[PDB]
RNA sequence: AAAUUGUUGAAAGGGAAGGGCAUUUGAUCAGACAUGGUGU
RNA sequence: GUUCCUGCCGAAGUAGAGUUAAGGUGCCGGAAUACACGCUCAUCAGA
RNA sequence: CGUGGAGGUCAGUGACGAAGCCUAGACCGUAAGGUCGGGUCGAACGGCCUCUAGUGCAGAUCUUGGUG
């Protein structure tokens, strides 16, 4: 319930709130790990909501980008992944778009090592990721770019 | 040594940043502070002259003058108080 | 008189010692206070208690120092540099355990509490409280106690010393010509 | 607290730390009114002033030897 | 047009930005007697 | 509701020096933690 | 002291920068304020004698828009 009223506190119409929020989850995973996928879900349970508000997903993106993660936790990269490509999908389906698309790349590009993926689920988005790397906010194209060139390195595409 | 002086505290101000109160060691009543009024006040590089002026209160604690009034950073810092004028 | 003045704690008063060390703070002074752990104050043991709790730093040491920074004017410049000059320790710690330590009369609590008159001792209110360190404390202040005998006898040796060349300075002839003469 | 008992000696009053009272002035005319006293009133140049007058009124001033409040104003800056 | 919101860029900082106080070290600026006369 | 600033008259001032009333002399705070008496420490002590 | 109105006046001020506004700058006045410097401003206006209008705040019912 602790947690359930401090990862709510996300959304908060004051981002003064929601960033001090981010912050003590950031603090709170490094304090104890193993409560790391728990903060983990709790953060998906908010951002995915039918009226989650943009700026509540936006600030829990940053949260679960901000994520450290280790070797042995494929199950927490493997779930970050595809949290990162289902927000991607819902609201790819501006400017408020390319800071969204920053940090989704930003987080599937820290989670991408560590994610034992099928090459695949990639290849479904990889056309969207060059939509992107055209895009008006070059700091996405960036990132996109680094993300295309994960994807065709590890996939081996002609590149 | 080359001492022909008394080094002596700032208390505090008259309480009147003119005025300068000054504790002289080895002077418990008013009678034995008044040998030392007239005598030239020295507070040590920069220097500023002064005077006594009068006694104040019952524990030999003495008024004093300063050309330009002490910063009010020195109350408990050390300063002299030279023999000349003398009246011996 | 002295560069610093080490004062003991034990049998004074929180109130006037605080009030006369900050008093020579004020006056450029510096002073540092030992066996902070044995000091008194007036009333009963539960009302102390109920007073610095509701203030509620659990060690006598940290308990004199508001006492004495109440009086000092902190927040002003010459209050903080008179903070800067004071130290507070429980117990001696070195290399203050080698010098001599001065007795303030004023604050005395046998010149000052009457006796029959309830009083409280701020090692019993800091442990009550919830600082755990009272006892590592008497331990080293046995050993001190210890030391301090084998010192007072050295010291009573020295005094004997002390008698046996003021003896021999009298049946020097320089010394009694001048008293006569002056001084 | 503002009051009479603040009130500055006359002899003293309406005085630079110059010593010389100050005077507006606005053509070469008003300045020659100031002919002689130098000692008692030092001119000052009026603030609409054009640059092309202030050059004049200042070599009248210095011609008549008498003391510029704020010169370099407007040909200097501060 | 204000008021308001968002992207991008610079800087500081820390979980808030933040001030006041003290010390420390530095950098940089202003600082006449144009002293009236005589003498070799 | 209040009524730009200063001054003035009137029912029922600024600065230096000294003195002083009311007060006060544990510290913040300038002054004796001076003296001399009678008391009182009460689970309502007493400022 | 400050704000406008009118008459008179300063052979007033002005692209070599008028009016307006700001100015934790300098000078003056006990003060209301005034003068200058700078910034801003970019085309006209101010000082002075007279008569005539005319000095900054508080708070409530709430209202509206906008945001939760
Ligand atoms: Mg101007
Ligand atoms: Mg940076
Ligand atoms: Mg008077
Ligand atoms: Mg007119
Ligand atoms: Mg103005
Ligand atoms: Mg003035």
């Amino acid at each position: 319930n602790l947690l359930r009223l401090g990862v709510n506190k996300i959304g908060d119409i004051d981002s003064k709130v929601s960033s001090k929020a981010s912050y003590l989850l950031l603090k709170l995973e490094q304090a104890h790990p193993n409560m790391k996928s728990i903060v983990i879900d709790a953060i998906v349970d908010i951002a995915l909501r039918p009226n989650a508000d943009y700026h509540t997903t936006y600030y829990s993106v940053i949260t679960l980008n901000q994520t450290i993660l280790k070797r042995s936790e494929d199950s927490v990269a493997n779930k970050l992944v595809k949290t990162y490509f289902t927000l991607f999908e819902k609201f790819l389906i501006d400017e408020k778009n390319s800071k969204l698309f920053s940090a989704l790349l930003t987080g599937i590009n820290r989670a991408f090592p560590f994610a034992q993926i099928p090459a695949s689920v990639y290849e479904v988005h990889m056309e969207t990721l060059f939509k992107i790397t055209h895009s008006s906010n070059f700091n996405t194209s960036i990132q996109a770019l680094v993300l295309i060139n994960q994807v065709t390195v590890k996939a081996k595409l002609n590149s | 040594s080359h001492r022909l002086y008394v080094k002596g505290k700032h208390l505090s101000y008259q309480r009147n940043p003119n005025v300068s109160l000054i504790k002289i060691e080895g002077v418990a009543t008013p009678q034995d502070a008044q040998f030392y009024l007239g005598k030239r006040i020295a507070y040590v590089i920069r220097v500023m002259w002064g005077k006594v002026t009068r006694t104040h209160g019952n524990s030999g604690v003495v008024r004093a003058t300063f050309r330009n009034n002490l910063p009010a950073k020195t109350f408990g810092a050390s300063v002299r108080i030279f023999l000349y004028p003398s009246n011996i | 008189v002295e560069p610093v003045v080490v004062i003991d704690g034990k049998g004074h008063l929180v109130g006037r010692l605080a009030s006369v060390v900050a008093k020579q703070l004020l006056n450029g002074q510096k002073i540092v206070v030992v066996r902070a752990e044995e000091l008194n104050i007036s009333g009963e043991f539960f009302r102390n208690k109920l007073k610095y709790h509701d203030f509620l730093f659990r060690a006598p040491s940290r308990i004199f120092y508001k006492a004495l920074r109440g009086m000092v004017s902190h927040k002003t410049a010459r209050g903080k540099a008179a903070l800067e000059r004071l130290k507070v320790f429980e117990g001696i710690p070195p290399p203050y355990d080698k010098k001599k330590r001065v007795v303030v009369p004023q604050a005395l609590r046998v010149l000052r509490l009457k006796p029959g008159r309830k009083y409280t001792t701020l090692g019993k209110l800091s442990t009550s409280v919830g600082w755990k360190y009272e006892d590592v404390v008497a331990k080293l202040e046995a050993k001190r106690k210890v030391s301090s005998a084998e010192y007072y006898a050295k010291k009573r040796a020295f005094t004997k010393k002390v008698a046996s060349a003021n003896a021999t300075a009298a049946e020097s002839d320089v010394a009694k010509q001048l008293a006569a003469l002056g001084y | 607290q503002p009051k009479i008992g603040y009130g500055s000696n006359k002899k003293t009053k309406f005085l630079s730390p110059s010593g010389h009272k100050t005077f507006l002035v606005a053509n070469v005319k008003d300045l020659e009114t100031l002919t002689m006293h130098t000692k008692t009133y030092a001119a000052e140049i009026a603030h609409n002033i054009s640059a092309k007058n202030r050059v004049v009124i200042l070599a009248r001033a210095k011609a008549l030897g008498i003391k510029v409040t704020n010169p370099k104003g407007r040909l200097a800056l501060e």
